């Protein structure tokens, strides 16, 4: 039942062909559904009236089939254009588009063939074991507001760290990890902690 | 008159002039998308023959035309539930909003649910629901998800989005303060996050006012919902056309099958009834064909709405004009009759100044280039500044990187670069 | 279900199998209360028929017409009827009937039809092309012959009373040149009160119950009910958008009845797979639990499914938030579908959750790309 | 041959219109494909069939 989309496309085409064949058993108002009954039982002037009912019904039966196959072919083409886009963006690339190449942050995709279709094995990073932390938008030091270059300020309860967004790795807060912008008073929810200057002990030593 | 294409504009281009925006506006733009259509089903034997046994026996001679019409309408009806499920059921858990609304000055109260309602729609979802407005075997089947279930999905998508950013799409909802979520959304458009925290009251007031303007638009202006009302009107016009076609003779002595059967005896009646069967069957095949083509147009719109849900609501989109005009910040889903409405929040840069500019700075014969941003001058001094918001920084060996000597670069300029 | 799918296995799902339709309990016949036998003897057994240049029209009204007395009369050489079959006339009735009486030569009966041509049809007796009626003729060489030169020949139903006049030497020894009498009956079907009705006896009326009705020859099936529709005095019937009669005035008591078709709907059958259980539940679509382990959904009356106060993922979709499943001791159960587990995200203005670890998930997405390249030789399909 | 997609869209619409016009030459089982033959040769009751 995993292959349900491809088996559905097989089943619809088989159901459409079997419906088209079964419609040859229909009278459409003629004396028989079988054209050789009409032609063996009736002479030309009488037979041609009966055969025109079968031609009309069988031609309507074919026009119904071809119309539904044109609409079904447009649905398959929309899916083929989507599969061609997943090939380009997920297989030949890495996609920033949320939930385009499977749930989680996309890493890569591998194509596998299947009958009348394609299967993508979308490899994704899913973040998995949270901790709660106290957080701040900025750090006050010497009256300057410091913001993260990359990542987030967090606290374990006693100490302040800067860390990347998608994986907890606590770094000491330094003038390399952070950038100044203006004074403290402007920022709603700024917090007071030191910011280490990596040059200072090199010159103090 | 000859139609105007737009106002004409000579862009003030020259080889050393740049315009940098000194201010912004938080635009909120409303995008309305059809997602489903009315799940009709037609009993083709009752449409064609109206419980005449005489006609019902003649209709068997046409074989599986009647059963494949019922099959086609059932396939259309089932995909309306699929279309609705694919748009709204993108959230695995029914997230709910905290009792305290400490969102850093932003005010979602007009887009979050109100418990006061009989169905717990938001204020804007009630406007969107107010602005959109037989015995012949035609029937309407209910949707699988009720409008109260669609409102629980838009509430869960919205409460996840507010409390956790994009993270509820990528995994479990990770809580984050809304001022810090918007600071990431500013970095996602290349605007340095200090621009939010330094302007947070202004940005909150522009958002709250822009949501207020959505209510004023939707309260006054019924033509906003035109895409959803068009989808209702087309399905109603198609059903009314299908019912009116029962009044047609198609060349029979009467359009009314009980006239034929009360006036004519069997051999004469069956000739007349076959004209009505032929015309009424052609009338259904015409209806079902146009509903199959219309269902494919609604499915294309539901696939688009499901993609805007994933990329605009569950994410932040880099795709230009996908999630409204301007640089996308975030989108909020609101439900509407047979559709979805996205309130696309976007940063629009808003108050330009002209500056002299250069690709690089010569100092000590080295060419220095910006790590991020642009060199600009106010006329006397040279600064490096970010692209999407004017914030002039002194040019330093931290803001800039060397690459080779001066002579290679077309339009390099001479200024000192400070070494901290 | 097995017969609907043309299959002996049925897969798990919900299938629209069949149509529920409340049946007519009894038949109801309404006709005007009048009993004069119509004066057809004064038409067909008249002493002399008129000349075709100056034919006579007899209005027939306020009477009972026993048309089989005409149709069974072996004297009639033709009884051709157009918008009606002569067998049906006793079941059916008219506002008026008009009988046109005259004599012609026996060759000329062939001219008396809708859209026929020849000098009698061209000059002095023209029928409409959409004529509803019967043309009735017999040889009268035993009675109208003598010859009898009093018989004289010259828009639809216009009386056109040297010049285009001729007369007939009707003599007993004449075969084409013999006199024939003709009666043409024109039937006025229009939506006024009927006044020429067949011998068919009226029943009593029935209200608020499904019946197989007949008013003045308007046959149908429905629940008859009293109505507020202000029919103007000249109006006998009211019509739906589909031309089907929506209300009627009773011919004996001039009160106005709505006609509502008897209660009906789709019969969906809810089944686990037959390769799991032979138990099923039935949804009578849109119907209330009255006309039909019983549960009124907003999709219809659901029977044979046990209503459950829990909620689960939607297994088989019924509609309007309801689903059904087969569960443990086993039964089919029906429940409101669960949208997902509820979660208050632990938000506060200074709390963040950061993930300390990851999982590399591999997710499988399956997409259709092509379909079977069929090709049909339409001449061999159609004509073999 | 560079513009193949646009010329294909022109060709399909022209082929569809030419097919629609050519179908006026078909009898569909009538005595003539030409409606003025029927109306000049046959009287009303026979012509309407
Ligand atoms: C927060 O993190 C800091 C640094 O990782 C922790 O401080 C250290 O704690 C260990 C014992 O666990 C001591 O041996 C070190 O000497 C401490 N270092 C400093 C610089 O103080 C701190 O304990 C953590 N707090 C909590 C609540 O987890
Ligand atoms: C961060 O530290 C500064 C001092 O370094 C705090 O400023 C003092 O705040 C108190 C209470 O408002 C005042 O009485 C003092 O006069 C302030 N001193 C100065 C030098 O401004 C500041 O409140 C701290 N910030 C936070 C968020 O706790
Ligand atoms: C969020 O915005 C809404 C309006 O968009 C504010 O609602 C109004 O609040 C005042 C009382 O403060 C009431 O008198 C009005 O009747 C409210 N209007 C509506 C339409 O409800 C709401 O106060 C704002 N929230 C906060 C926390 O300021
Ligand atoms: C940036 O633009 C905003 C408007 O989008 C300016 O804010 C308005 O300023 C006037 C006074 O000049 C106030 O009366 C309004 O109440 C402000 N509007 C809002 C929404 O707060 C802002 O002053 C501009 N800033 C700069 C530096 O140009
Ligand atoms: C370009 O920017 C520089 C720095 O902002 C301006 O120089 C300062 O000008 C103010 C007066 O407006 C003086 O008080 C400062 O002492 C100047 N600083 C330095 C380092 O010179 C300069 O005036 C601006 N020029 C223009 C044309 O706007
Ligand atoms: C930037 O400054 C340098 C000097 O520091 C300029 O170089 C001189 O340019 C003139 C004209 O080409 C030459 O005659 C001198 O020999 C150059 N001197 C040196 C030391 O190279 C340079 O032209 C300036 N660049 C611009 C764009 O004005
Ligand atoms: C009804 O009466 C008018 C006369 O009032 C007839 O009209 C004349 O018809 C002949 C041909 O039949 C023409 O030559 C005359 O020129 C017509 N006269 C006028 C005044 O129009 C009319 O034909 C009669 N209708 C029928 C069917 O006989
Ligand atoms: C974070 O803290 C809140 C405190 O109410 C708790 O409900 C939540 O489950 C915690 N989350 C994690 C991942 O520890
Ligand atoms: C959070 O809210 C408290 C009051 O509940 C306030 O004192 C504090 O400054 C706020 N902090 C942030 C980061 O907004
Ligand atoms: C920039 O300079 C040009 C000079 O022609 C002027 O037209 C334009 O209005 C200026 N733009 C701004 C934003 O000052
Ligand atoms: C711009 O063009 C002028 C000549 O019009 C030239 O002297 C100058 O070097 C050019 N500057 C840049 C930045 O290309
Ligand atoms: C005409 O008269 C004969 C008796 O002379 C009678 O049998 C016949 O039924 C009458 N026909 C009609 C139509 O009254
Ligand atoms: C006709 O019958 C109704 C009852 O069905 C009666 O009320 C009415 O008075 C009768 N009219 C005549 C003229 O007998
Ligand atoms: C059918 O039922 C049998 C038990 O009678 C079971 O073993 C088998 O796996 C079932 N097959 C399917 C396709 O459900
Ligand atoms: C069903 O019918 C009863 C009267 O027989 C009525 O009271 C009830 O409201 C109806 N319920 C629905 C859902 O139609
Ligand atoms: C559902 O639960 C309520 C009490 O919460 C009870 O009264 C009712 O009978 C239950 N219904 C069924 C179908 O068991």
């Amino acid at each position: 039942s995993a292959l349900g989309k491809l088996q559905d496309v097989v089943n619809q085409n088989a159901q459409a062909l079997n419906t088209l064949v079964k419609q040859l058993s229909s009278n459409f108002g003629a004396i028989s559904s079988v054209l050789n009954d009409i032609l063996s039982r009736l002479d030309k002037v009488e037979a041609e009236v009966q055969i025109d009912r079968l031609i009309t019904g069988r031609l309507q039966s074919l026009q119904t089939y071809v119309t539904q196959q044109l609409i079904r072919a447009a649905e398959i083409r929309a899916s083929a254009n989507l599969a061609a886009t997943k090939m380009s963006e997920c297989v030949l690339g890495q996609s920033k588009r949320v939930d385009f190449c499977g749930k989680g942050y996309h890493l890569m995709s591998f194509p596998q063939s299947a009958p009348h279709g394609v299967v993508f094995l979308h490899v994704t990073y899913v973040p998995a074991q949270e901790k709660n932390f106290t957080t701040a938008p900025a750090i006050c030091h010497d009256g300057k507001a410091h913001f993260p270059r990359e990542g987030v300020f967090v606290s374990n309860g006693t100490h302040w760290f800067v860390t990347q967004r998608n994986f907890y790795e606590p770094q000491i807060i330094t003038t390399d990890n952070t950038f100044v912008s203006g004074n403290c008073d402007v920022v709603i929810g700024i917090v007071n902690n030191t910011v280490y200057d990596p040059l200072q002990p090199e010159l103090d030593s | 008159y000859t139609m105007s294409l737009g106002a004409e504009n000579s862009v003030a281009y020259s080889n050393n002039s740049i315009a940098i925006p000194t201010n912004f506006t938080i635009s909120v733009t409303t995008e309305i998308l059809p997602v489903s259509m009315t799940k009709t089903s037609v009993d083709c034997t009752m449409y064609i023959c109206g419980d005449s046994t005489e006609c019902s026996n003649l209709l068997l001679q046409y074989g599986s035309f009647c059963t494949q019409l019922n099959r086609a309408l059932t396939g259309i009806a089932v995909e309306q539930d699929k279309n609705t499920q694919e748009v709204f059921a993108q959230v695995k858990q029914i997230y709910k909003t905290p009792p305290i609304k400490d969102f850093g000055g932003f005010n979602f109260s007009q887009i979050l649910p109100d418990p006061s309602k009989p169905s717990k729609r938001s204020f804007i979802e009630d406007l969107l629901f107010n602005k959109v407005t037989k015995f012949n075997g035609l029937t309407v089947l209910p949707p699988l998800l009720t409008d109260e279930m669609i409102a629980q999905y838009t509430s869960a998508l919205l409460a996840g989005t507010i409390t956790s950013g994009w993270t509820f799409g990528a995994g479990a909802a990770l809580q984050i303060p809304f001022a810090m979520q918007m600071a990431y959304r500013f970095n996602g458009i290349g605007v340095t996050q200090n621009v939010l925290y330094e302007n947070q009251k202004l940005i909150a007031n522009q958002f709250n006012s822009a949501i207020g303007k959505i209510q004023d638009s939707l309260s006054s202006t019924a033509s906003a919902l035109g895409k959803l009302q068009d989808v209702v009107n087309q399905n109603a016009q198609a059903l009314n056309t299908l019912v009116k076609q029962l009044s047609s003779n198609f060349g029979a002595i009467s359009s009314v099958l009980n006239d034929i059967l009360s006036r004519l005896d069997k051999v004469e009646a069956e000739v007349q009834i076959d004209r009505l069967i032929t015309g009424r069957l052609q009338s259904l095949q015409t209806y079902v064909t146009q509903q199959l083509i219309r269902a494919a147009e609604i499915r294309a719109s539901a696939n688009l709405a499901a993609t805007k849900m994933s990329e605009c609501v569950l994410g932040q989109s880099k795709r230009v004009d996908f999630c409204g005009k301007g640089y996308h910040l975030m989108s909020f889903p609101q439900s509407a009759p047979h559709g979805v409405v996205f309130l696309h929040v976007t940063y629009v840069p808003a108050q330009e100044k002209n500056f002299t500019t250069a690709p690089a700075i010569c100092h000590d014969g080295k060419a220095h280039f910006p790590r991020e941003g642009v060199f600009v001058s106010n006329g006397t001094h040279w600064f490096v500044t970010q692209r999407n918001f004017y914030e002039p920084q002194i040019i330093t060996t931290d803001n800039t990187f060397v690459s080779g000597n001066c002579d290679v670069v077309i339009g390099i300029v001479n200024n000192t670069v400070y070494d901290p | 279900t097995k017969c609907t799918l043309k299959s002996f296995t049925v897969e798990k799902g919900i299938y629209q199998t069949s149509n529920f339709r409340v049946q007519p309990t009894e038949s109801i016949v309404r006709f005007p209360n009048i009993t004069n036998l119509c004066p057809f003897g004064e038409v067909f057994n008249a002493t002399r028929f008129a000349s075709v240049y100056a034919w006579n029209r007899k209005r027939i009204s306020n009477c009972v017409a026993d048309y089989s007395v005409l149709y069974n009369s072996a004297s009639f050489s033709t009884f051709k009827c157009y918008g009606v079959s002569p067998t049906k006339l006793n079941d059916l009735c008219f506002t008026n009937v008009y009988a046109d009486s005259f004599v012609i030569r026996g060759d000329e009966v062939r001219q008396i039809a809708p859209g026929q041509t020849g000098k009698i049809a061209d000059y002095n007796y023209k029928l409409p092309d959409d004529f509803t009626g019967c043309v009735i003729a017999w040889n009268s060489n035993n009675l109208d012959s003598k010859g009898n030169y009093n018989y004289l020949y010259r828009k639809p139903f216009e009386r056109d009373i040297y010049f285009p006049l001729q007369s007939y030497g009707f003599q007993p020894t004449n075969v084409g040149y013999q006199p024939y009498r003709v009666v043409v009956l024109s039937f006025e079907l229009l939506h006024a009160p009927a006044t020429v009705c067949g011998p068919k006896k009226s029943t009593n009326l029935v209200k608020n119950k499904c019946v197989n009705f007949n008013f003045n020859g308007l046959t149908g099936t429905g629940v008859l009910t009293e109505s507020n529709k202000k029919f103007l005095p000249f109006q006998q019937f009211g019509r739906d958008i589909a031309d089907t009669t929506d209300a009627v005035r009773d011919p004996q008591t001039l009160e106005i009845l709505d006609i509502t078709p008897c209660s009906f709907g789709g019969v969906s059958v809810i089944t686990p797979g037959t390769n799991t259980s032979n138990q099923v539940a039935v949804l009578y679509q849109d119907v209330n639990c009255t006309e039909v382990n019983v549960f009124q959904t907003r999709a219809g009356c659901l029977i044979g499914a046990e209503h459950v106060n829990n909620s689960y993922e939607c297994d088989i979709p019924i509609g309007a938030g309801i689903c059904a499943s087969y569960q443990t001791s086993q039964s089919i159960i029906a429940y409101t579908m669960s949208l997902g587990a509820e979660n208050s995200v632990a938000y506060s203005n200074n709390s963040i959750a950061i993930p300390t670890n990851f999982t590399i998930s591999v997710t499988t997405e399956i997409l259709p790309v092509s379909m079977t390249k069929t090709s049909v030789d339409c001449t061999m399909y159609i004509c073999g």
